[PDB]
């Protein structure tokens, strides 16, 4: 399976350098991005120290674990409500702790013909084992992670194939120490029995929801790169935002400070996000004259 | 230089080569489907003149069938050891192949073999792969099957209507296929392989032990 | 040495002379060359526990064939074939394949029964055939298959042609394992995880 | 010359000599050169159908100034359907036999040979043959293969047998209205094949083959017992009225099943009773005769 | 003597080329039948004028050089398809669609004939005019008979003339058939059966579905290129709507969408008349008890019926056909679709 | 007649002489082929065929290894195989007639009742090309790249023309089904091609329509031999990022499915704003009913408030459609005028058949 030169008359092999893969396999290559810090996230700490206690150790100090004989594990799932910390803590991970970052989407692995997943699969598994400081991530799991039971047409074959190659991938006849898996999904009630447990993940890190506190921590953080006035209780804010993630969040510090570039100042007040909650959910109907 | 003919398409089987070692009384409990079986298959092949003078014209074909382990393949390998005719051996699934067209040559291929060799014997293992019934065959895989199963039915009643070959068929469920196969003329011995009874286990028994 | 140029071996002809230099055995199709080239645990039964009574019982259908053919001559018995293992996941059925292909590691083969088919409809069959061939080949062979649910079911009726294929690949698989070619040194090592949608002719 | 071959130098690319004998690769399936094979009264029974498919065939060749009388133009088109085929090979081989006329024989699989544009190749160099000799006779056979719907493009279809389909609705219809060459189609079970060729433009003549009656199956049965041994005080009508709607094809079945009874005891000599048990092995239909499926419905 | 040393400059054996592209200097890009391209030179006494992407010229063996231009009878493929003599019967061949007339000729005869109602107001004509319903409902019929009530030009294609296999003839026609349209009268294109090539709007990975999808682009972009069409009609037939291209139905390019419903009893009697006609009709026959009898039968029944009317003449060697050929023929061709009615139910 | 191109003997008598023995034995002849990828430092280029094989040559001595990039065709040597001259796939006639800049006969008044989204039109195009000082004296980048959506027939093209008039400099317009190519890797270099060519000229307004068909779709699930949609995809936001800040050239998308939406594209840089289009209440529907009228010769006695309170779910493409029927109506009799019960049927034979 090399791309040898050979020579076209006497036919002998002459160069040989490879290096050859799928288009979409190339595809998925993405690495060198701009950095982020641990501070970004607020709120889930002792998650991201479930992350530092799990991860970068096996990578930094190897000796850390020879010498009292145990076995780092290599499987780290994400889950919780949408939008709080599943792609962004792992996007901050792998941009100050360089090791050749691999992405894998669910939908991507679901093709319209019988039998390409389980090549998808394996040959991005291939480029993983070949690059040995990389490492794997895996995001909606959930959207191929079936429970194996229902044979129910006609997705008996679409996506179980992929799982179960999938699911040979991870502890088979032959280990596989080289490389790690991080799994990032928002159902755990979906999943396989064999896509659960040790050997494949166990690390159930689960993610809460951001509390006031927490919430009134995600918003001054995006808001210190712009003009901010020194008179903003976080108090009112963490009142206020109610049922809101970071991504929210986020969204009512954007439009807060275009509030403040319509009129033309340059400092922001609670008024101002009270206006940019509000516009979020795109407040509507007072009444429906069934309710007195 | 006009070479021989037949310096072509694909394997000669056996005919004496790795021919499967099992006598014909190694069956324990077959008495009737052991005998009907020799008595359209190699019967035909040794006592000629009982059938011309009748004007009985033994059948061109036999269809096996029933549950798994009652004997199929045993029962043909003793017809196998004891035939003095050629054999054929062919797995159902051997043509279906990728290439378009040539899944139906290669059952011409075979019996052209079957026409310039002696009175032969052709034996197809699983027929349920390719002999179901037809509808709007919407995908393309499914036109791939179906027109293989015509050629199939052509050579074998046409016009010139191939003399002195056999072909014996051994399904496992043999109702989820072409009503036309089951017609008499091609498959006149709808001989079923039942799960052995009391009178028959004692005879089984006798002849492991 | 004519004789050995039995009507289907392959040779190698001379690009100018086109006449036979050499013959080869056989094409051994790379896609089942990874089958074989790797390492199971260096394990020697030391990582397994609590199972003593299964392992004895599986060592027992597996390692008299290859090893010791006297005491089955000596009784009227044929040679068994392969086995199956069935259960819940977590209690072996890889490390239990994985203890066995180091120990008397003649040759081996690992399937996983899902890089097994592909979009050509014509491709699974062919694969299967030409892997037996090269475990026939290589005498004292052991086969393993991992997850025979991939390529199980009932063979049922009308089946949307997709799941058509699958069947006619049980079907091939069928009649190589148990069929018209005594199949002899090869023993096949199965392994399930849902043991009831499976073809009672399997 | 239309179609004309010649000899052609590798090197300098000239013409070196005019061939003879038009493009007609791979007759061997064609010109099948041999009339005896089966006489005409070994039919029996089904007596409109001969005379349907002799008016259809011999009576626009050998008599033309009858059709070319009136205004109307000849058929040509002729469509066979027996969804278990109660004669359809042995009909046909009889007007083969008697007709006194140059016959072709077309499988219907042999079009789609490896690749593109091969099989779409030789349609056009087929029927330069049938009508290089105008007494011919093309036969299809099973053109349930070559043909089914027009599906989409090449994602959930075939569409290259398509390019072959779609040339024989051509060849016969649409640049010249050919003479002297009638098609003969046989197949069953009309519904997977196109309805496209089905219109009256095309094919004029659609014959179907019922289940034979009870003097229908009377009279093949004497056929069949003509070549045997029978013994005296036998009636071959209660043979036939036990058979409810038979197919005709089985009426050898029970021919064969009793002359093997009458093997089995070295006996040339046969009884009716062992056409009762001939007929009863046959009868194995899944009709459920617990008297209470067929039974609950009076 | 120049014209012999010229026409002996070049090799002999001249192969057939291809062009697929022009470089206006001195060389360009062709194609071999075997698909090679090859990037050769161009002479300069090949007359550089009728040189198109899509032509044939000729080429050598050495270095493959453009010998000279190859005709090709010129388009063999858009004179065929092009009416020259008259269609049938004007008005009185069809009957009780009259409602439907109004649409077709306010459409056509009126942006042509008389283009003032449009100058009046300032309403522009209609461009795209869809005929569907029932499989035969007198489609063809209407096409033809407003075909023949004409002053221009009148363009017939079938449908299966479009699709070939060269990777290029798809395209090239329907430039080669909307110029025949532009050079002659603002002909009425009418392509029949367009919903074998235009439906869904799928992409595969074959090489068989992209001679289509492209084919079935460029003509929606050639329709509506938007730079100078000269007032061309086009009418365009299928049989049925619902699995056919949103993206025409869609306003903007087809604004007509015209059905033909069923019939009744009383548009047959014409029809019993116009099939009767050419034919030795003898004075003892009864054709008003046929229609009253068989409620459901269209003028292709009719027409099987007339025919085995003339079959059953010839069959007893007579010229002339009696009625009881008509009751006979009614009761044999007839017999193939009659089931499923509510009868006895309803009031 | 053989013709083979006569060309009366006065435009190639001197040609004939020795230019065509020039052209046969020096000019060689090459072939076309497709580079698959390139190797730093060392040329090492794999090249197909396609119909051949694949081949790992050189360039010649000729030309530089700077133009040479991966799907690109090249002279092939015949015998040696080596390329001569690179081949451009066919530059460049999809530029000239996109960058119009053309004045166009849309009045600013015929875009009415959706006034919300013209403002924020204004604010995301005028303003940082004409007062940029504001976003400069607070600390918010200027924003770049905003994505329009919503149901088809709204109006996308007139809010997409109502910024055109307003500069009158540099107006592109992108057909989304144009880069929908036959030749792998044809439109990625136009890409390239349009972005270079855009910043030579300041004050520059390019618009994508249509980016159902390459803009960010169904990034690679359907095209399992083509790949062309992705090459063009991955090649455009590669370009759009890396370089040009504080606003140089604006670039606007607009699709019908609010489904092919990338949360790459949603990264800061290069999609910001959110900026939707909806239905009208009640007015602006009346606004379309008053100048697709205009034009056409009507009566002064009748309303067009009625009509809209007719039509609860409608687009002004189906509003024209009413107006184009009703006139026919007009039409079929001989009325030189469009009255009130031409409208009134045109809107029951449209909406009352499929709609509703
Ligand atoms: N009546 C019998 N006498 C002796 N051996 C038998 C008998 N029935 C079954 N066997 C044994 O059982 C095994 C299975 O039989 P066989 O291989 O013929 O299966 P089959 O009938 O071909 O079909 P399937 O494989 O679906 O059961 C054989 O190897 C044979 O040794
Ligand atoms: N019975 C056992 N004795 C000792 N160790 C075991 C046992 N079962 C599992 N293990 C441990 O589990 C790991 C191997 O997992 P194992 O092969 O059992 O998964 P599996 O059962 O094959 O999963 P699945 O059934 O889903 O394929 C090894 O690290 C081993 O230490
Ligand atoms: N009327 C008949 N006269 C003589 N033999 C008959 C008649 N009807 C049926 N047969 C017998 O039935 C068998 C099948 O006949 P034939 O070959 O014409 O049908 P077929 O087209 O092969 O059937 P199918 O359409 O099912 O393939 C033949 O062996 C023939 O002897
Ligand atoms: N605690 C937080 N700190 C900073 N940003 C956050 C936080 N929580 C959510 N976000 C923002 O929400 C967005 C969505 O997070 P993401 O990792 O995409 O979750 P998911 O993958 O489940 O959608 C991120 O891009 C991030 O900018
Ligand atoms: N305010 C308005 N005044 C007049 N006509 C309008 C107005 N808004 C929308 N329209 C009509 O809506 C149509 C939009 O067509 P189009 O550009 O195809 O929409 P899209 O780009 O959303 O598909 C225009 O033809 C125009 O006549
Ligand atoms: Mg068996
Ligand atoms: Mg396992
Ligand atoms: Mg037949």
């Amino acid at each position: 399976g090399d791309l040898v030169g050979v020579n076209k008359d006497s036919y002998l092999i002459l160069e040989t350098l490879p290096t050859e893969y799928d288009s979409r396999v190339k595809a998925m290559e993405v690495d060198e991005r701009p950095t982020e810090q641990y501070s970004d996230i607020g709120g889930l700490d002792k998650q991201i120290q479930e992350l530092v206690e799990a991860i970068v150790l096996p990578m930094n100090h190897k000796e850390k674990f020879e010498n009292l004989g145990i076995q780092p594990p290599k499987g780290v799932l994400m889950y919780g409500p949408p939008g709080t910390g599943k792609t962004l803590l792992a996007r901050a991970c792998a941009a100050q702790t360089k090791a050749t970052f691999l992405k894998l989407a669910g939908p991507q692995l679901v093709q319209m013909f019988i039998g390409d997943g389980a090549k998808l699969v394996r040959d991005a598994f291939a480029l993983a084992k070949e690059k040995a400081p990389s490492i794997i991530f895996i995001d909606e799991l959930d959207a191929i992670g079936t429970k194996r039971f229902d044979s129910e047409k006609a997705g008996d074959r679409e996506v179980q194939r992929t799982m179960l190659e999938l699911l040979n991938q991870l502890d088979g006849f032959q280990p596989n120490t080289q490389v790690k898996v991080i799994a990032a999904t928002n159902r755990v009630d979906i999943l396989d029995p064999a896509l659960l447990r040790s050997g494949r993940l166990d690390r159930k890190i689960e993610f809460p929801m951001p509390n006031e506190e927490a919430r009134a921590r995600i918003m001054q953080i995006h808001s210190r790169k712009m003009n901010v006035s020194p008179d903003v209780n976080y108090e009112e804010l963490a009142r206020c935002t109610d049922d809101f993630n970071g991504a929210q969040c986020k969204a009512v510090c954007v439009e807060a400070g275009m509030i403040a570039l319509r009129r033309g100042a340059t400092e922001l007040t609670h008024e101002d996000y009270m206006e940019g909650i509000l516009e979020v959910q795109a407040k509507k109907k007072a009444n429906l004259q069934y309710y007195a | 230089d006009v070479l021989p003919p037949e310096a072509d398409s694909s394997i000669m089987m056996l005919t004496s080569d790795q021919k499967p070692d099992v006598m014909y009384a190694d069956i324990g409990g077959m008495d009737i489907q052991k005998q009907e079986v020799r008595e359209a298959v190699e019967l035909p092949l040794t006592h000629f003149e009982l059938y011309k003078q009748i004007g009985i014209d033994p059948p061109r074909g036999v269809l096996m069938y029933g549950p798994p382990g009652c004997g199929k393949t045993m029962l043909a390998k003793a017809v196998a050891h004891h035939t003095t005719a050629a054999f054929i051996r062919v797995v159902g699934s051997e043509f279906v192949q990728k290439y378009l067209g040539e899944g139906p040559r290669m059952v011409r291929d075979v019996f052209r073999l079957a026409k310039e060799n002696a009175p032969a014997i052709i034996f197809i293992d699983e027929i349920d792969a390719i002999a179901t019934k037809r509808f709007d065959a919407q995908t393309g895989a499914d036109r791939e099957v179906q027109r293989i199963l015509l050629e199939l039915l052509n050579q074998m009643d046409g016009f010139d209507q191939n003399v002195n070959v056999k072909v014996i068929m051994a399904t496992n469920r043999a109702d989820t296929l072409d009503p036309a196969l089951l017609r008499p003329g091609r498959l006149d011995r709808k001989i079923e392989f039942p799960l052995p009874d009391r009178r028959q286990k004692r005879l089984i028994f006798s002849t492991i032990t | 040495d004519k004789s050995k140029l039995k009507p289907g071996t392959r040779v190698a002809l001379d690009m100018t002379t086109l006449t036979i230099m050499r013959y080869l055995p056989r094409e051994v199709d790379p896609l089942v060359y990874n089958m074989s080239h790797e390492d199971p645990g260096n394990v020697s039964y030391s990582e397994i526990g609590g199972l003593s009574e299964q392992i004895r019982e599986l060592r027992e259908v597996i390692e008299l064939p290859l090893t010791n053919p006297e005491l089955f001559q000596r009784v009227g018995i044929i040679p068994p074939k392969g086995c199956l293992l069935y259960g819940p996941p977590g209690t072996g059925k890889t490390l239990l394949a994985r203890a066995v292909a180091s120990q008397l590691d003649c040759n081996f083969l690992k399937v996983v029964s899902s890089s097994i088919v592909d979009k050509y409809i014509g491709e699974s069959a062919r694969l299967i055939r030409e892997m037996f061939n090269y475990a026939r080949d290589h005498q004292p062979c052991i086969i393993f298959m991992d997850e025979i649910d991939a390529i199980g079911g009932r063979r049922f009726s009308e089946g949307t042609s997709a799941d058509r294929e699958i069947q006619r690949t049980l079907m091939e698989l069928l009649n190589q394992m148990d069929g018209f070619d005594t199949l002899h040194r090869v023993k096949m090592i199965m392994a399930t995880n849902r043991p009831d949608t499976l073809d009672p002719a399997l | 010359t239309p179609n004309c071959r010649v000899a052609l130098r590798n090197d300098s690319y000239t013409l070196h000599k005019i061939l003879p004998n038009k493009v007609d690769p791979l007759v061997s399936l064609m010109m099948v050169e041999k009339v005896p094979d089966s006489t005409y009264e070994m039919i029996g029974g089904l007596d409109k159908q001969i005379k349907e498919i002799k008016e259809v065939i011999e009576l626009p060749v050998k008599h033309p100034e009858l059709f070319e009388a009136l205004g109307i133009a000849q058929p040509k088109g002729v469509l066979l359907y027996g969804p278990p085929g109660t004669g359809k090979t042995l009909l046909a081989r009889a007007v083969a036999h008697h007709t006194d006329c140059t016959f072709i024989r077309v499988s219907g699989s042999e079009l789609v040979q490896k690749f593109i544009g091969e099989g779409a190749r030789m349609v056009r160099e087929l029927f330069v043959m049938a009508r290089e000799h105008a007494p011919s006779i093309i036969f299809m056979d099973e053109i349930d293969s070559i043909g089914s719907s027009r599906l989409e493009g090449g994602s959930g279809g075939d569409s290259e047998v398509q390019r072959t389909m779609l040339e024989l609705l051509n060849q016969l219809d649409g640049f010249e209205a050919t003479k002297n060459i009638k098609v003969i189609m046989a197949t069953n079970r009309i519904d997977i094949l196109d309805s496209a060729l089905l219109r009256p433009g095309r094919i004029d003549r659609k014959i179907e083959f019922p289940p034979p009656n009870e003097e229908a199956r009377l009279d093949i049965l004497k056929i069949h017992s003509r070549k045997m041994n029978l013994t005296r005080g036998i009636n071959l009508r209660k043979i036939a009225e036990l058979m409810p709607g038979a197919s005709g094809a089985e009426v050898k079945g029970v021919c064969t099943e009793a002359g093997m009874y009458a093997l089995r005891e070295r006996r040339v000599h046969v009884t009716q009773e062992d056409f009762e048990m001939a007929v009863a092995k046959v009868m194995q239909k899944d009709s459920e005769k617990n008297m209470s499926i067929k039974k609950l419905w009076k | 003597e120049e014209r012999s040393k010229v026409d002996d400059l070049r090799g002999t054996p001249m192969s057939v080329g291809t062009l697929e592209e022009i470089i206006d200097d001195n060389h360009a890009i062709v194609s071999t039948s075997v698909g090679s391209e090859h990037y050769v030179s161009i002479l300069s006494f090949v007359d550089k004028d009728l040189l198109e992407p899509g032509c044939s010229v000729l080429l050598n063996h050495k270095v493959h050089a453009v010998i000279g231009v190859l005709m090709d009878d010129t388009d063999p493929l858009v004179t065929v398809m092009k009416v020259e003599k008259a269609p049938q019967e004007t008005y009185a061949d069809i009957g009780g669609l009259d409602n439907q007339i109004q649409e077709i000729k306010e459409s056509v005869e009126l942006p042509l004939t008389h283009p003032e109602y449009y100058e009046e107001m300032g309403i522009k004509p209609p461009k795209g005019v869809i005929l569907y319903g029932p499989p035969g409902t007198g489609k063809t019929l209407l096409a033809k008979a407003v075909a023949n009530q004409t002053s221009a030009t009148f363009l017939r294609v079938v449908g299966s003339e479009l699709i070939q296999k060269y990777l290029g003839d798809g395209p090239k026609l329907v430039r080669e058939l909307f110029r025949v349209a532009e050079e002659h009268a603002p002909s009425i294109v009418f392509i029949d059966e367009i919903d074998a090539i235009g439906t869904k709007r799928y992409d595969s990975n074959s090489g068989g579905e992209r001679e289509i999808q492209r084919t079935m682009l460029e003509l929606l972009n050639q329709l509506d290129g938007f730079d100078s069409r000269g007032d061309v009609k086009v009418i365009m037939a299928t049989n049925r709507i619902e699995t056919l291209d949103p993206a025409l139905i869609r306003p903007g390019r087809i604004d007509r969408k015209i059905e033909f419903p069923l019939p009744d009893e009383k548009t047959k009697k014409r029809i019993f008349q116009i099939h009767t006609s050419r034919m030795t009709l003898a004075d003892d026959v009864t054709l008003d008890d046929l229609i009253m009898a068989k409620d459901d039968l269209s003028g292709a029944d009719i027409k099987a019926i007339c025919t085995e009317a003339g079959l059953m003449a010839l069959r007893e060697r007579r010229m002339k056909v009696t009625n009881e050929d008509f009751k006979k023929s009614k009761e044999n061709v007839l017999y193939k679709k009659q089931e499923g009615t509510p009868e006895g139910l309803y009031l | 007649e053989s013709d083979t191109g006569l060309a009366p003997p006065a435009l190639w008598d001197l040609a004939a002489d020795k230019q065509t023995l020039q052209s046969e034995q020096p000019l060689q002849v090459a072939r076309c082929t497709k580079i698959i990828n390139a190797d730093s430092e060392d040329p090492k280029y794999i090249i197909n065929v396609k119909q051949f094989a694949k081949f790992v040559v050189d360039l010649s001595d000729q030309v530089a290894p700077t133009d040479i990039e991966e799907g690109m065709r090249v002279g092939v040597d015949r015998n040696k195989y080596q390329i001569h001259i690179p081949l451009p796939p066919k530059i460049d006639p999809t530029v000239t007639m996109m960058q119009v800049e053309e004045k166009p006969d849309v009045t600013y008044s015929d875009v009415g009742g959706c006034k919300e989204q013209i403002e924020k039109l204004r604010e995301v195009v005028e303003t940082p090309l004409l007062h940029p000082e504001r976003f400069v004296n607070l600390g918010i980048e200027p924003p770049k790249g905003v994505l329009l959506f919503g149901p088809p027939g709204t109006g996308k093209t007139l809010c997409a023309r109502a910024v055109a008039n307003r500069t009158d400099a540099c107006f592109i317009r992108v057909i989304g089904s144009e880069l929908v190519q036959k030749y792998v890797g044809e439109g990625a270099r136009m890409v390239r091609e349009l972005f270079e060519m855009a910043r030579t000229k300041k004050a520059c307004l390019i618009f994508f329509d249509e980016i159902d068909a390459i803009g960010g779709a169904r990034f690679d699930d359907g095209a399992g031999g083509d790949n062309e949609v992705q090459r063009t995809m991955l090649e455009l936001i590669n370009q759009l990022d890396g370089f040009d800040p504080r606003g140089n050239i604006k670039v606007l998308m607009a699709t019908n499915r609010p489904d092919t939406l990338d949360p790459a594209l949603m990264r800061p840089g290069r999609l910001d704003r959110k900026i939707e289009f909806s239905l009208p209440d009640l007015e602006g529907r009346t606004h379309i009913f008053k100048i697709h009228a205009r034009s056409m010769s009507v009566e002064r006695d009748i309303r067009f408030e009625l009509l809209a309170r007719l039509c609860p779910n409608s687009t002004g493409a189906e509003i024209r459609s009413v107006c184009t029927e009703a006139g026919m109506f007009a039409i079929r009799a001989r009325r030189k005028i469009a009255t009130e019960k031409d409208f009134l049927e045109a809107v029951n034979k449209v909406i009352k058949s499929y709609a509703k």
